[PDB]
């Protein structure tokens, strides 16, 4: 059996986001990519930096963020811009989200040397999408 | 000239003197900023009288023209900024002031038309003084873009509007925010604290006398986009709306209260 | 702190061959012709041979870059392929898709 | 009333219109004028009010690229020109004009010009390691006679 | 009513310098999604008809990279997993345009490019016979 990012029935209990509910060969069909950049296409070069970065900025906003982040991030390249959308929760208080913004903007733009920038989106919970 | 700059900063007014002393036995002659830093110092340093301080000031100037010194615009600041100690007396030379910087072709900035309200902002009635100042200078600076040149033109709007609001001229409050949104003069507005302020008095200027539907408009466009109302200025616009009798939106207030 | 020793004596590799990369160019520029003198290609060939082992661009290995994986990796991306299908199942990675035709 | 930037003045200045506007870059920078310019900025600084505005002021900082792209922009390649990358012979001074030498010189020589990434520069040091080897080797050139040193 | 009572142009030169002539920019635009490059050449097409600028536009054919990787991990060779990514031209070719008119209109859609579309701008620039080419030495 595929066990590849599948979440597997087991009572109808479990919430799951629109995300997790859809196995890998839904991506082209019913959900894009999480990372939008032009290093995958044909003709263009530098994929790998390009994969590298976005699994240290994934594993950084992980942990900056404990226990906030409601789904997976979105990261998004236009230029040399970096754009992190990050749907969070609404348990942190808002001084502590600022601050986090901007320490991990400054940190983020200073490390990686491009103008990075994060986009919070609050939910107040977690969106199940449906129940496995 | 560093020596007596640093010295007045940190409030050395009796080293400045020293300094300039100095100066003096040395023979030497000093610049614009120098000679301005000394009139700061020589009018901080004692608590004399107007008379003996406006006299240093006029002899320390006809030296600074015998040094073959010429003047600039922190002069004419520094020396309305010093002269705002003894606002009795200094209300008649600061008019003096301001046609020598006409003359001279020295054009006066944001800080200086600032200085000079605040110099004729003397306690008590401003509608005898301030009315023959505020709109010279509003017709002045009417229609014409700002750069920064002095570190008090920020203040200008804020103290400017704040008399707005003591004159009750809703005119002259509308011609003073069309000042500060003409081109690029809205980066004059200063600070936070100042932003917040000035924008209150503007809508509480507003509410007082403007008709409620422009009020509201005003409300709308203002609120929250530029500045979060006190709860007086919420009090002020609730109290303007139930003058217009137009109660049906309190409750909305309210909302926007919460 | 690399992946393991292996990657580190990689990294190393690829400095040193970085390092010696002009002086190699050179001496085998002069041992890859047939116009020198043949006594000055002995002499270079020695002089390539005295060059540090780890110097040789041949003993740098296209590891992945973050299991240390010597088979397996994608150039493209320089990841394993378990990496890389476990990246691109998660959709992390841009463009990727399942291919069914 | 009446006008009031018209009448008696304090009569001391004269009608200089022209300020303090003479050269005098020459000096090092003093701390007070940069600090004070400091004062100026501040007078003129305002949070962004739009994402035009951080665009902007990121573009002012450098931080953001300067549209339309130009692959090339910052860079001038130590400013070197077409001919002093293609025509590298003028550094075939010391090398011999005839013989094998000459001729492995004029590959190597070739190969340089048909190299778009290596600077000038570079090229310059290939041909004086090879100058340098060659003047090294000079006992065993003699010894295969041909012509050097 | 809080609209601005005077807004400031932005400079704008004039240079005694001749313009460049652009007979034709390709702007070939390759990206992953189709309705991505769909909107962007809407964009593209009404920026280009509202300043004035001659531009057909075509779509050259799709390219579909497939690779094979296996499927288990230690040792399953029988079953693999194919994977492919898809690259979706299109391409705008504008005609008869000068040099300011070229470096205003890119600039204008190249910071409105969306992400995950990648550019290729092929500039045929019209000169003249140089100076020493009318007769020889």
């Amino acid at each position: 059996k595929n066990r590849a990012a599948r979440v597997r029935v087991s009572k109808g209990d479990k919430p799951v986001t629109y995300e997790e509910a859809h196995a890998p060969h839904y991506i082209a069909h019913r959900k894009g990519w999480l990372s939008l950049h032009t290093g995958n296409l044909d003709g263009e070069d530098h994929a790998a930096e390009r994969t590298v970065e976005d699994v240290f900025l994934r594993k950084f906003m992980w942990g900056t963020f404990p226990g906030c982040l409601a789904d997976q991030l979105v990261l998004k390249r236009r230029g040399n811009q970096l754009e992190i959308c990050a749907v969070v929760l609404r348990q942190l208080s808002p001084h502590k989200y600022y601050f986090l913004v901007g320490y991990s903007e400054t940190l983020l733009s200073y490390f990686y040397k491009c103008p990075v920038r994060l986009h919070l989106q609050t939910v107040p919970s977690k969106v199940v999408y449906k129940y496995l | 000239c560093t020596m007596i700059r640093g010295m007045v900063k940190h409030r050395a007014y009796e080293q400045a003197l020293n300094l300039y002393t100095e100066l003096l036995n040395n023979r030497l002659h000093a610049d614009v900023y120098t000679f301005n830093a000394l009139i700061e110092a020589t009018v901080c340093a004692i608590n004399e009288k107007f008379e003996e301080k406006w006299s240093k000031i006029l002899e320390l100037l006809r030296h600074m023209v015998a040094q073959k010194v010429k003047p600039n615009l922190q002069t004419f600041n520094t020396i309305l900024k010093c002269l705002r100690r003894f606002h009795v007396f200094a209300r008649s030379p600061a008019l003096q002031v301001l046609r020598e910087m006409k003359a001279i072709g020295i054009e006066p900035s944001l800080a200086t038309y600032h200085h000079i309200i605040r110099l004729f902002d003397q306690p008590g009635d401003p509608l005898k003084r301030s009315s023959f100042i505020i709109y010279d200078i509003m017709n002045e600076l009417m229609g014409k873009r700002f750069s920064p040149k002095d570190p008090d033109d920020d203040k200008f709007f804020q103290s400017a509007m704040s008399i707005c609001s003591s004159l009750r001229d809703l005119e002259l409050a509308y011609q003073v925010h069309g000042l500060l949104k003409t081109g690029d003069n809205w980066k004059f507005i200063g600070p936070d604290q100042h932003r917040n302020f000035y924008y209150s008095k503007f809508f509480d200027l507003i509410c007082l006398m403007e008709q409620i539907d422009v009020t509201l408009k005003w409300y709308e466009d203002l609120i929250p986009s530029a500045y979060f109302p006190h709860s007086q200025t919420m009090i002020h616009l609730l109290q303007a709306l139930d003058v217009a009798n137009r109660l049906e939106v309190i409750p909305k207030i309210w909302k926007d209260s919460k | 702190h690399y992946v393991d020793w292996r990657m580190w004596r990689d990294v190393k590799r690829r400095k040193m061959a970085y390092e010696y990369a002009d002086e190699r160019l050179r001496i085998n520029s002069l041992r890859k012709n047939t116009i020198l003198p043949k006594i000055l290609q002995d002499v270079a060939d020695e002089e390539i041979a005295a060059l540090p082992r780890d110097s040789c661009p041949v003993r740098i290995r296209n590891r992945c870059v973050m299991t240390s994986r010597p088979r397996g990796v994608k150039r493209r991306w320089r990841l394993s392929r378990i990496v890389f299908r476990h990246l691109a199942d998660h959709g992390q990675l841009s463009g990727i898709q399942r291919a069914t035709w | 009333r009446k006008n009031i930037f018209t009448g008696k003045r304090l009569n001391i200045f004269d009608m200089m219109a022209v300020t303090k506007e003479a050269p005098e870059t020459d000096t090092s920078p003093s701390l007070w004028d940069v600090e004070f310019a400091k004062q100026l900025a501040t007078v003129n600084e305002q949070p962004l009010q739009n994402g035009f505005e951080e665009l902007i002021q990121w573009t002012k900082e450098g931080k953001l690229w300067e549209f339309p792209i130009n692959n090339e922009a910052g860079f001038d390649d130590d400013g070197s020109e077409f001919h002093e990358h293609i025509f590298l012979e003028k550094h075939l001074e010391s090398f011999p004009k005839q013989g094998p030498i000459r001729h492995f010189m004029e590959l190597v020589t070739c190969g340089l010009s048909k190299n778009p990434y290596l600077s000038v520069k570079q090229k310059v040091e290939h041909i004086e390691w090879f100058r340098n080897y060659f003047n090294e080797k000079k006992d065993i050139l003699k010894e295969s006679n041909i012509q050097f040193n | 009513v809080d609209v601005p009572k005077d807004l400031t142009k932005p400079v704008v030169t004039i240079s005694d310098e001749p313009d460049i002539l652009y007979k034709r920019l390709s702007v070939l635009v390759k990206g992953h999604d189709k309705a991505v490059l769909d909107s962007y050449e809407y964009f593209a097409v009404l920026a280009a008809k509202e300043l004035g600028i001659s531009i057909k536009v075509h779509e050259p054919p799709r390219k579909i990279e497939r690779f094979t990787l296996l499927q288990s991990v230690h040792i399953y060779k029988k079953h693999r997993v194919q994977y492919e990514m898809r690259t979706l031209y299109r391409c705008l070719e504008l005609e008869h345009l000068t040099g300011s008119t070229a470096d205003v209109y890119l600039e204008y859609i190249q910071r409105n490019l969306p992400e995950g579309v990648a550019m290729e701008v092929t500039k045929t620039q019209l000169e003249q016979l140089p100076e020493h080419i009318k007769e020889p030495i």
